[PDB]
């Protein structure tokens, strides 16, 4: 019944040639972004004062010390396995691995691995599978990863062990900041002529926290079943930025309203009229 | 261009064996690694065998043991050698190939019928 | 290979009041590969010391970044977001626009 963050971890490895690549990494925690790790840097930097959770340094210090080799590691391993398999540079990996917990003592987790912006394997319970869509490559690829019994226990103990036990230290270390609620602000305008004798009714929602959010045009109580909502869009506060329009004709513009909804407001609307 | 041809298929009893074959076209420079999928009626098309220029092979768990693949690399061809046919057999086996500069998609065969009775 | 080209939006914190001292985000998005330029403009010319979010990716793997600058906007400043991507022939150019 209290909110659920999933933790997922991401990599971006780049390779533009046989010498030169850079790694770089980062850690989410639902909305939040917990951690940065970069090429340059030797450790994952910590982004909020809560972000070792209910960690030891010298338990921080080891994970630093799994992702340093793992970094250097992955590197050499792409390298070779290109000259083995014969690929052809440049090559972009990503990784997305992580876990959620749950109530009950229970938690699921996930290691994909993507190649050229597709995904070719997974990490599942014990090893290394190929997605069904996979080149015939990727097939020689999982036999020699799956003979590396040190690099399969780790990444296993990682997703099954050491993951759960850190989100559940990020979650009582953060609660203050993930239960947070920042009130939105909404303002209205018009937009660029869609149609003959038409009009585009903007309605702006600027600086709500958490993410999710309500908003529709409204008749009364009659929701507007034109509204088209855009995506919801970052402000470097880590507050959120919507806008939602609707295309009318001219005369039924008049008498409709701009509603938004959100958990910062506790039952409260802001509900604007047109002009 | 790239073209694989298949052959070799048919109709057997269960118990007995088959040999499909992959002659590819182009240098032993530009295909990397050949390979075998099977697709069954109205199934999703399944990884089989992949075997490297240098000879390393990988396997799926459902043939290990009962399909070796092989490669003549002077003819640019490979083997499906299949052994010990049950009738959950019966598919069209697709002959696949990784072809240089292309590592996100393969190169396909039209395929070729295997029914076991 | 299949390379997205970027999605680019251009918006500001606040409401844009002429005189008043207010945000300017670019929200790039939906690209791949990850290496990408991005810059925003003041009247055409490059603005300098502008801020970016560490590069991250979406569910379906491609990237999206957020650039933004303190700015006051003015009756005749034109204010614009210019990226440059392997998917791209040339610059695209996003003006802002209050709406
Ligand atoms: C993952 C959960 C972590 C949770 C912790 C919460 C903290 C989060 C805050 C920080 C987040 C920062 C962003 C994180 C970015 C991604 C994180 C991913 C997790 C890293 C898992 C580490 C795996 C550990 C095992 C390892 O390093 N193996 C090493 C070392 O192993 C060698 O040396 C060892 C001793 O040093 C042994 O002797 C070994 O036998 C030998 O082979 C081994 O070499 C591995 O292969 C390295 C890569 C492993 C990943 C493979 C991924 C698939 C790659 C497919 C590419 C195909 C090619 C396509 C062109
Ligand atoms: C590998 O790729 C890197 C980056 O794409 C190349 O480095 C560039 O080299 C050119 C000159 O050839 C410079 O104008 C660029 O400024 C360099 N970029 C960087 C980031 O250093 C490098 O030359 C390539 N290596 C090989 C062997 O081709
Ligand atoms: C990303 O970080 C790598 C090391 O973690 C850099 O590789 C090193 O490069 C040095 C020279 O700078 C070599 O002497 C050394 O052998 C090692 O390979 C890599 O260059 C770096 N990439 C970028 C783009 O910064
Ligand atoms: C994960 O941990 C649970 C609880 O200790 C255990 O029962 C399960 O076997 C583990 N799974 C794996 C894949 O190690
Ligand atoms: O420019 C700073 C940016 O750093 C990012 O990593 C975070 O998501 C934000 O604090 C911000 O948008
Ligand atoms: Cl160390």
């Amino acid at each position: 019944m209290q909110r659920l963050f999933p933790l997922r971890c991401l990599q971006i490895s780049s390779f533009a040639n046989s010498s030169w690549t850079r790694t770089d990494g980062l850690a989410w925690l639902g909305e939040l972004q917990t951690h940065s790790w970069s090429n340059d840097s030797d450790t994952v930097r910590s982004l909020k004062p809560w972000s070792q959770g209910t960690f030891s340094d010298q338990q921080w210090e080891t994970l630093q010390h799994i992702f340093r080799v793992y970094r250097s590691s992955f590197t050499r391993d792409v390298k070779e396995f290109a000259k083995m398999l014969r690929l052809s540079y440049p090559l972009e990996l990503q990784v997305s691995a992580g876990c959620e917990v749950h109530p009950g003592n229970a938690s699921n987790n996930f290691f994909h691995v993507a190649f050229q912006g597709k995904d070719i394997l997974s990490f599942q319970g014990t090893s290394w599978e190929p997605t069904q869509e996979a080149p015939l490559w990727v097939n020689l690829a999982i036999q020699v990863l799956n003979q590396d019994k040190w690099t399969r226990e780790t990444v296993q103990w990682l997703l099954n062990g050491t993951c759960p036990q850190f989100v559940s230290g990020l979650l009582e270390s953060g609660k203050s900041e993930l239960k947070k609620q920042v009130k939105p602000k909404a303002w209205l305008s018009r937009g660029p002529s869609p149609g003959p004798g038409r009009l585009l009714l903007v309605c702006h929602v600027s600086g709500f926290y958490p993410k999710p959010v309500w908003v529709k045009w409204m008749r009364g109580e009659q929701e507007q079943q034109g509204t088209q909502p855009g995506d919801i869009l970052p402000n470097a506060d880590e507050t959120w930025y919507l806008r939602a329009t609707l295309d009318v004709v001219a005369g039924e513009a008049a008498g409709l309203s701009c509603r938004v909804k959100h958990s910062s407001l506790e039952g409260q609307d802001i509900v604007l009229y047109w002009g | 261009q790239v073209q694989l041809v298949e052959s070799g298929g048919g109709l057997v009893q269960a118990g007995g064996s088959l040999r499909l074959s992959c002659a590819a076209s182009g240098s032993i420079f530009s295909i990397n690694a050949m390979g075998w999928y099977r697709q069954a009626p109205g199934k999703q098309r399944d990884f089989l065998a992949v075997i490297s220029s240098s000879g390393s092979t990988n396997y799926a768990d459902s043939v290990k043991g009962r399909f070796t693949i092989s490669r003549d690399n002077a003819k640019n061809t490979a083997y499906l050698q299949m052994n010990s046919l049950k009738v959950e057999d019966t598919a069209v086996y697709y002959c696949a190939a990784h072809v240089a500069g292309f590592d996100e998609y393969n190169y396909w065969g039209q395929g070729t019928q295997v029914t076991v009775s | 290979m299949i390379q997205r080209t970027p999605k680019i939006q251009v918006y500001s914190r606040h409401p844009a009041e002429n005189g008043k001292s207010n945000f300017l985000n670019c929200y790039v998005s939906g690209f791949h590969p990850s290496d990408i330029e991005v810059d925003l403009l003041k009247n055409g010319e490059r603005i300098e010391k502008v801020e970016h979010s560490d590069l991250s990716f979406s569910k379906d793997w491609s990237f999206y970044l957020l650039y933004y600058t303190e700015f006051t906007p003015t009756e005749k400043d034109e204010y614009a977001c210019r990226v440059n991507h392997v998917t791209l022939s040339q610059p695209k150019i996003v003006k802002w626009d209050r709406d």
